[PDB]
């Protein structure tokens, strides 16, 4: 989430601010500074883990097409979860 | 080697035909400055000329030689016949614009210039 | 007051015969003489023998050596040292 | 210093030059070359303006994508300078009226709105100030404009001792109230040029050796009122305006000139011609000295 | 600024190795050079060019101007560093050691160990290897 | 009709590349060499003249990088070294070059990997 | 098949046999013709051949090559005559085309053909313009496409995609000055050639 620094400048979701003494903070006076205030590195977290029975799980995304490109995931670490490159998920072998 | 040549022989009627470019250019600049309303001195816009001329005097090979004389009698044309604008005569002396320094240290002071 | 000596010369070349005679023949009584000198050999191809002789406060001299014998260059680096 | 300072380029118009400055007085005369200058070799520019955006809009053309930020401001406004002199290293003052209108004398222009213009720099933290005055700047003076002026020049010294002042001449160019005035029907007067005065400026706004002093951009030159206005005539209402007018041009002693910035004066006779050509429908003046 | 410039009274920053064309020399007599891919950051300069522009204001004016003519100094001082990628022949190692026959000096007991023994050491043996935050996670893992 | 001039050959004042840029310079002519991350040799065939980096700056507003050299990215393919420098000569320009590294041939036998004498066996197959 | 191109053979014929007819007709003015997999008859010829040969193919009977469809260069600075010169020539009579190719380099200029084919009045100009290559016998040769006081012939390899100039307006002065080109984003040069050879056809002998 946005939270601010000394100067009063909002962080971005890639730690972006101008130091206090920077002079490009003028641009910003009598105006502001568009920020997303929905981090996926937080929105992604808020999803929970998938539970298979098998050790080898293929993801998509959701659609065949308007997901990403199938691919297929290892579940024989049962230290810690399986996750998607693409899209984030995670998965477990129960 | 051996070449074939273009509108010479030999660097003399090279230098003539120079000479003949140079009598047109030096007659004709004044009319240049009274038709567009340049605010430069006739004496100015000759010394450009010479400089200009004398830029290109290395030159040995009649061709190369021709060649510019070509190029100037463009210019020439371009400039009798009101084609140009004062924009594009006074694109020759750089009136916007400082040049690089020709000292080794105003030079590094600065930039990477090398 | 020189400071500091340096031949330059060549291998396999009629220029650089008299000098690697001279080094085979008188370089390490000259060290042994002034050991505290330093005596640059240097060695390329397709060169012209020199001796550039350093002096005190930034000046150098030079003096090719092509075509030479051993004793001519013998002659010249005593010159020089002196 | 700031990596976002390191002046990187080659003096162009998309370059860097590690000149951020807070210009007063850019809507003028003077500032339309300043602003130039100063954008032109890739220099940061903060513009004040109380004007309308119609009357600004000539300067969004002489400064690369990003270096111009024009902004809102009212000089009886304060907490509208901290805006502007904030993320600056230099600070150019330019404002001054040849007349007195209701709610501004020659007392506020000249006195009052640098001063809190300077006083607001220091607590921000700025390195330079610079300040445009008159030549003829001084107390025993008829007009109470130069009156103004040279009580504003200790005003601001008294808040930034390092302070720069600049008193040009007479300034000639186009869209000048000078020339243009003479034209639109026991005295010397060496007049100067605006590209002089605004090369010195921006050369000023670097050059180390130039804080704490005073400078006279006068040209290089003098003529007798009658020569010049005569001279005017063939190449072709206001009180205190006429007071300015009928005083002659100081020859300041030893005080550091236009030649100590870098620049170098421009004949007036070069540039008359084009300055003039616009109010028509010859041999120069006898230059003199007293 | 690893060790000698905290310890220092004026400091002059310059150039590495990816921002200079330069000549380097290897243990076997092959001259090689780079060639500038970044040019240095902000203020920092040419380490010649610097030395040069010194001796200019001291009034000790140079005569080298350009790289071409510091190579052509650097040729008449030893003509090698200028035949890159070729190395030079030498034949003199018999006055070498009839010379150095003639130095008395006795070694000591102590054994003749390398400084180097475990990977731990290979890394961080410059400033740019103590610089460098990768060098670190190798010797922390190591360890 | 021919005429003989022996004098060498130059171009600069018909290019009309200015002296900044003419003199100020220095070029590279070399052969590219091969990608260690590829074993394809396509590429190490034609000749390639190049210049020298300039400075390349980050503009305030956006980061983006920024220039004033206009000969960054030209890059000449030839098929000859004697022409890349006649070519350079022509216009006037100090180069650099560079010989073809050409890899040595290599004696392989993958009946090495057995013997019942030498260190060359190997461990895994 | 579906996916690739028919290949009629009778074209080949017919343009091998006037390939033929001309360079025996003209065995000086004449080297290197060839018809291509494609089915189009280059013709590559001396600078001293241009007008007799083309004269020759528009009003010879059996030619009747009128119509000029274009004028065009071509710089490979590789090779000493770097300016390749071509005329794509047309002939309604017959429903053909044929090309017709020269070469040229700096210094050594080309013979006009404004008689042969008046169309050329302005593509000549172009080629002087863009490569640098000079006509004689031209009654007017000048810029056409660039700028009045443009220094450079900017379609050539060597000369660079940006230039060397910028334009822009100056309050000062009050006019539109040119002076070096400064960018805010450096175009980008991405290197795509492939390592691995595509067309072993034309794979060169080392
Ligand atoms: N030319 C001369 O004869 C000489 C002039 N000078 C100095 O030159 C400087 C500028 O000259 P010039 O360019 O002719 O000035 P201009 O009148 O051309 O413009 C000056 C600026 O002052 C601003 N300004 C004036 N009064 C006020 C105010 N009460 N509140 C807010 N802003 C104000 C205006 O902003 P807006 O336009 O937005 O109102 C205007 O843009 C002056 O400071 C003067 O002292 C010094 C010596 C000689
Ligand atoms: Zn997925």
């Amino acid at each position: 989430g946005v939270q601010v620094s000394p100067s009063g400048e909002k962080i971005t979701h890639t730690g972006q601010v101008y130091d206090e003494k920077d002079y490009r903070r003028v641009r910003f006076v009598d105006r502001q500074k568009e920020v997303n205030e929905n981090f996926a590195i937080d929105l992604i977290a808020q999803q929970p883990v998938n539970e298979v029975e098998h050790r080898i799980i293929a993801c998509d995304g959701g659609g065949g097409a308007l997901g990403h490109p199938k691919v297929y995931i290892n579940l024989d670490k049962e230290t810690k979860t399986g996750t998607c490159g693409y899209c984030g998920l995670q998965f477990k072998q129960h | 080697t051996s070449v074939k040549p273009i509108f010479s022989r030999d660097l003399n009627e090279a230098k003539r035909r120079v000479r003949e470019l140079y009598r047109a250019w030096y007659r004709e600049v004044p009319n240049t400055v009274h038709l567009m309303q340049l605010d430069i001195t006739v004496k100015q816009g000759r010394d450009k000329v010479r400089e200009m001329f004398m830029k290109n005097a290395h030159v040995t090979d009649p061709r190369v030689v021709d060649l510019l004389v070509i190029k100037g009698k463009m210019e020439l044309q371009e400039t009798i016949k009101v084609w140009k604008q004062r924009t594009h005569v006074m694109r020759f002396f750089h009136e916007t614009e400082t040049p690089r320094p020709k000292d080794f240290l105003s030079k590094f002071y600065m930039g990477h210039d090398p | 007051g020189l400071r500091e000596i340096r031949v330059h010369l060549c291998q396999r070349s009629p220029g650089s015969q008299g000098v690697r005679d001279f080094i085979v023949q008188r370089y390490v009584e000259l060290k042994k003489a002034h050991p505290n000198l330093p005596i640059l050999i240097r060695e390329c191809s397709e060169v012209q023998p020199k001796l550039w002789a350093r002096y005190a406060f930034g000046q150098e001299k030079t003096v090719s050596l092509n075509n030479l014998s051993a004793d001519e260059v013998t002659r010249a680096m005593q010159n020089v040292l002196s | 210093l700031h990596h976002a300072v390191i002046p990187h380029g080659k003096g162009g118009r998309s370059s860097v030059s590690g000149v951020v400055a807070t210009v007063f007085g850019a809507t003028g005369f003077l500032g339309r070359y300043v602003v130039n200058h100063l954008g032109r070799m890739g220099s940061q520019v903060i513009i004040p303006y109380r004007c309308d955006v119609y009357d600004i809009m000539h300067l969004r053309l002489m400064g690369d994508l990003g270096q111009l930020t024009f902004l809102e401001w009212d000089a009886r406004d304060k907490d509208s300078i901290r805006k502007a002199v904030q993320h600056s290293n230099v600070v150019i003052n330019l404002i001054g009226r040849e007349w007195e209108t209701r709610n501004f004398d020659f007392e506020d222009v000249f006195v009052n709105i640098p001063r809190a213009i300077a006083q607001a720099s220091k607590e921000a933290g700025v390195e330079r100030f610079i300040h445009v005055s008159h030549l003829n700047a001084s107390m025993k003076s008829s007009s109470k404009s130069l009156r103004s002026k040279a009580v504003g020049e200790k005003e601001v010294r008294s808040v930034f001792p390092e302070a720069i002042i600049i008193r040009p001449s007479d300034i000639f160019g186009r869209e000048d109230r000078f020339l243009n005035h003479f034209a639109n029907y026991k005295t010397v007067k060496q007049p100067v040029y605006v590209a002089d005065v605004s090369k010195g400026i921006v050369n000023a706004t670097k050059d180390p050796d130039a804080v704490g002093k005073t400078f006279a951009f006068t040209g290089p030159n003098r003529y007798l009122l009658f020569h010049l206005v005569k001279y005017i005539f063939g190449m072709t209402t206001t009180k205190d305006k006429v007071e300015r007018i009928h005083i002659s041009d100081v020859m300041p002693t030893d005080l550091p000139g236009l030649e100590d910035l870098g620049v170098q004066p421009t004949p007036l006779e070069l540039k008359s011609i084009e300055v003039l050509r616009r109010h028509r429908t010859t041999k120069p003046a006898k230059t003199v000295n007293y | 600024g690893d060790v000698g410039a905290p310890m220092a009274d004026v400091i002059l920053p310059g150039a590495a190795y990816t921002e200079k064309s330069a000549t380097y020399v290897n243990t076997e007599g092959r001259a090689q050079q780079t060639k500038v891919a970044v040019t240095p950051p902000g203020l920092a300069r040419e380490d010649w060019k610097i030395i040069r522009a010194l001796s200019e204001i001291a009034g000790i004016t140079l005569p080298y101007d350009t790289l071409d003519q510091v190579r052509n100094r650097l040729e008449e001082v030893s003509p090698n560093l200028v035949r890159y990628d070729d190395i030079e022949e030498t034949n003199y190692f018999q006055q070498a050691s009839e010379l150095a026959k003639l130095v008395n000096q006795e070694v000591l007991a102590d054994p003749l160990v390398p400084p180097q023994l475990t990977i731990k050491d290979f890394y961080m043996t410059d400033s740019i290897s103590r610089a460098s935050q990768t060098m670190a996670k190798c010797v922390k893992a190591v360890t | 009709q021919l005429i003989t001039v022996d004098e060498k050959l130059d171009i600069t004042t018909l290019t009309g590349v200015p002296e900044e840029h003419i003199k100020t310079r220095k070029v590279r002519i070399f052969v590219p060499a091969r990608n260690n991350m590829q074993s394809g040799v396509n590429n190490t065939k034609k000749w390639k003249m190049e210049f020298d980096t300039r400075e390349r700056w980050e503009n305030p507003l956006m980061g983006w990088a920024s220039t004033a050299d206009p000969l960054s990215n030209m890059v000449l393919t030839f098929s000859a070294k004697e022409d890349a420098i006649a070519f350079a000569e022509k216009n006037g320009w100090s180069y650099d070059v560079e010989e073809k590294k050409v890899p040595k041939p290599k004696s392989k036998s993958y009946g090495a990997n057995f013997s019942w004498n030498k260190r060359t066996r190997v461990s895994t197959k | 098949r579906p996916t690739v191109r028919p290949r009629s053979d009778v074209t080949h014929k017919q343009l091998s046999a006037f390939g033929e007819y001309v360079a025996e007709i003209l065995p000086k003015y004449v080297q290197q013709v060839q018809v291509s997999c494609l089915d189009e008859l280059e013709i590559c010829i001396h600078p001293d051949g241009v007008i007799p040969t083309l004269t020759f193919l528009r009003d010879h009977t059996n030619a009747q090559f009128k119509s000029l469809a274009d004028l065009t260069a071509v710089d490979v600075p590789t090779r000493q005559n770097r300016f390749e010169i071509v005329y794509n020539l047309l002939s309604l009579r017959f429903n053909s085309r044929i090309r017709v190719k020269t070469y040229a380099d700096e210094l050594t200029p080309i013979d006009s053909i404004v008689s042969v084919h008046i169309a050329a009045n302005w593509y000549e100009r172009e080629v002087w313009d863009m490569f640098g290559v000079f006509f004689f016998n031209h009654p007017d040769l000048r810029r056409i496409l660039t700028d009045y006081g443009f220094e450079g012939h900017p379609f050539r390899k060597d000369f660079p995609l940006t230039g060397y100039v910028e334009l822009r307006y100056d309050d000062e002065v009050k006019r539109v000055v040119a002076e070096p080109v400064e960018l805010a984003q450096e175009f980008r040069k991405f290197d795509l050639n492939s390592p691995w050879e595509a067309f072993p056809a034309y794979r060169q002998p080392p």
